[PDB]
């Protein structure tokens, strides 16, 4: 029971709840699954300026429950500190599914002549052009042309 | 196998389950004395 | 010195298969699991759990673990000469003087198969080198100079978690098969002293890493670990299974799934359930694998059919009774006798006689509803017996002394839905009926869809099993 | 090559799955033929059954 401590309708107790989240979220994996609804309340609220972190622990708990397309939605909603991570489970499986959506999206939009596409959501392209520079400046261009395969 | 925590731990025998089922009914005269009760 | 040749033989028969054979079964094999030496080695681990493992005493001290952990090398095809070294070192135990080089000198012995040479690439040889020495050390928990070394040996097995997580390849169908066993022994040695606290997060992240990339026998076994963790201690995170029910593998080990359903039957027994809990207890009961392990079904069955005792529709349970369980069911036999009897003074005098073994059970859930079970046994019997009974007859036949609590009994029995029985309301005096001519023809063939659809499910399962 | 070898893994699995499919329809066809055979087994016969004796 860590979400009933949120009747203070500012983000300034949502932040103490998140300071509880990033402390004991793996123990309280049972707890947030009911709190999916109020995490949605946090994402919908533009006045909640920590909505980046709302989508962060959203994709965390959906990575726990096995949601993956909504892990993609709130993975894009997570922000700029999303792609930059070097972690070996969470961030690389979800950017695996994300740039898998990028290549299947570029296939479907390569199957879609002259526009009318689904646009670039504002947190794609990050590790595309950032791990792409790892592949480039690691001086083997086979990934650098493998993306050119994958985008058509 | 028992690979769990648990490693911590007809003469009448045939008629015995019924006996404990018979352990609640007049175990073995008041049957016959009921004749003269009326 | 004539008996230690039997560990000398079985030791080489184990790591011949494990090292050379399952390394060749790891090189290019495992289309689904062609590592049949992995199941062979788990058979030999059960064989070392039947026997003494290798060198607990064996009329000497500490012969094999300093010996065979050297010089594997995996090289040019004269490594059978290193096997010849392994074989012809055995004049030391018979002829020479044995010396103590276990449980203290093992700390560089584990680093010997890495510091010889770049031996090979696969982790089941590393899991071998940290399991096949160190599992012969765990079952001697006399807590003096032996359990701190189980502790450090399984810290090397936590380094085996590290070298399971960052090893370059589906070797998890050997290392999770060994790791099921050794992580149970982890939980054993960790909880021979205290409850485990950060080993909970060890287990959490170890469940996390086995999610999709290698989801083979790890998730269900670590979930058994997590379940018995949340079982032995306070009960807060069963809502985690209520929100994250991802508990369905191939159900591979065929007894892991059985005892898994048993443990979660104890869960639903302690949450609240009769029906679903007794049917998964029943499925684990008939899914008892064999009786080839002496009296291990017995205590766990005493705690299994507590819910069937809580049904009230149980007779005496004597067909299960081990005669060595009789001196421990001296409470439990009279308890199921108190289930068959409707006495109240005996219902509390069995408690007053055996509350300590009831604490050995440690389930208050039975006695918090067992009086209610006695009155439901009464209502089931007598309401199945007579069509238009009176509430006074059954009431002052079971000492209720008033009409209105008999009314509340009959009312909460209608609310619990066993029989139609209503009240000829003037001062009570039940007017009621039984129920024959309820229905008998279209209603069986409702369930016959499930009968034969279940049959055709098992048809197709035997088809997909005929595929093997 | 992750952008070649790995990708090349599908260069043949398509025909693989196509033939794995066709084995099913050919099971069907051969079943048809076997039923035809079993039909032709005993349809002209057993009506004028002449009698001799085994020796």
């Amino acid at each position: 029971g860590i979400i009933s401590l949120l009747d203070e309708d500012e983000p300034q107790l949502k932040e103490f709840a998140l300071h509880k989240l990033n402390a004991v979220v793996n123990d309280f994996w049972a707890e947030i699954s009911e709190s999916v609804d109020k995490i949605e309340v946090l994402y919908e609220d533009e006045g909640f300026r920590s909505r980046q972190f709302a989508a962060l622990v959203a994709s965390k708990v959906f990575y726990h429950l096995g949601a993956f397309e909504e892990s993609l939605n709130y993975a894009l909603g997570a922000g700029d500190l999303f792609n930059v991570n070097d972690n070996s489970e969470y961030v690389e499986t979800i950017i695996a599914k994300c740039i898998d959506h990028y290549t299947k999206q570029c296939v479907e939009n390569a199957d879609l002549p002259e526009g009318e596409k689904k646009p670039i959501d504002q947190r794609l392209e990050g590790i595309v052009n950032k791990m792409f520079q790892r592949c480039l400046d690691d001086h083997k261009y086979k990934q650098a042309i493998g993306i050119a395969l994958e985008t058509r | 196998m028992s690979e769990k925590k648990q490693p911590v731990d007809e003469d009448n025998w045939d008629d015995d389950n019924v006996e404990d089922d018979f352990s609640n009914q007049l175990r073995a005269e008041k049957h016959g004395y009921k004749m003269e009760t009326s | 010195p004539p008996p230690p040749p039997a560990p000398q033989d079985v030791e080489m028969k184990e790591e011949a298969a494990t090292g050379g054979g399952s390394t060749g079964e790891a090189d290019g094999k495992t289309a689904a699991a062609a590592a049949e030496h992995s199941q062979r080695e788990l058979d030999t681990v059960t064989l070392e759990d039947i026997k003494e493992h290798v060198k607990q005493l064996e009329k000497a001290v500490s012969g094999k673990e300093p010996r065979f952990v050297l010089r594997a090398l995996r090289m040019l095809p004269s490594t059978s000469r290193r096997l010849n070294h392994y074989v012809l070192y055995k004049a030391v135990q018979g002829f020479f003087t044995s010396n103590n080089a276990t449980r203290d000198f093992l700390l560089p012995f584990l680093e010997e198969p890495m510091d010889t040479e770049a031996d090979l690439q696969f982790r089941p040889r590393t899991g071998k080198a940290a399991s096949t020495p160190l599992l012969p050390e765990v079952e001697a928990y006399l807590q003096l100079l032996v359990v701190i070394f189980m502790m450090n040996s399984k810290r090397y097995k936590e380094a085996q978690k590290i070298s399971d997580d960052l090893m370059q390849t589906q070797n998890r169908r050997a290392l999770d098969l060994v790791a099921a066993k050794c992580y149970y022994y982890h939980a054993r040695v960790y909880e021979f002293l205290d409850k485990l606290d950060v080993v909970r997060s060890f287990l959490h992240a170890r469940l996390r890493t086995a999610t999709l990339r290698h989801d083979a026998d790890g998730q269900a076994t670590l979930l058994n670990l997590l379940l018995r963790n949340y079982l032995h201690y306070s009960l807060y995170d069963q809502a985690e299974k209520l929100v994250s029910k991802s508990v369905f593998p191939e159900q591979a080990n065929n007894n892991e799934w059985a005892r898994y359903l048993y443990y979660t039957g104890r869960i639903k027994a302690i949450q609240l359930e009769y029906s679903e809990a007794r049917r998964t207890m029943t499925n684990a009961l008939r899914k008892a694998p064999q009786h080839t392990a002496v009296g291990f079904k017995q205590t766990v069955h005493k705690l299994l059919i507590v819910v069937e005792l809580l049904l009230g529709e149980i007779p005496d349970r004597l067909q299960f009774r081990q005669p060595s369980l009789k001196r421990s069911l001296m409470p439990y036999f009279l308890l199921t006798q108190a289930v068959r009897t409707g006495n109240l003074a005996k219902f509390n005098q069995v408690l007053d006689q055996f509350g300590e073994k009831f604490q050995a059970d440690g389930t208050y859930t039975l006695i918090i509803r067992l009086r209610h079970n006695v009155i439901k046994t009464g209502v089931r019997m007598i309401s199945l017996s007579y069509s238009r009974i009176s509430l006074a007859d059954i009431a002052q036949k079971l000492q209720l002394d008033s009409p209105e609590d008999a009314e509340f009994i009959v009312a909460k029995a209608i609310r619990d839905g066993v029989i139609e029985a209503s009240i000829n309301h003037e001062k009570g005096y039940v007017q009621s009926k039984e129920m024959i001519d309820i229905y008998s023809t279209r209603e069986p063939q409702l369930a016959f869809h499930q009968r034969i659809s279940f049959c055709l499910d098992i048809h197709n399962m035997s088809v997909k099993a005929m595929r093997f | 090559d992750l952008y070649s070898r790995y990708k090349k893994l599908q260069q043949e699995l398509e025909f693989l799955e196509v033939q794995e499919e066709y084995i099913k329809d050919e099971q069907k066809n051969l079943k048809k033929e076997f039923l035809h055979a079993q039909e032709e087994v005993k349809r002209i016969q057993s009506i004028p059954l002449v009698i001799g004796q085994f020796l």
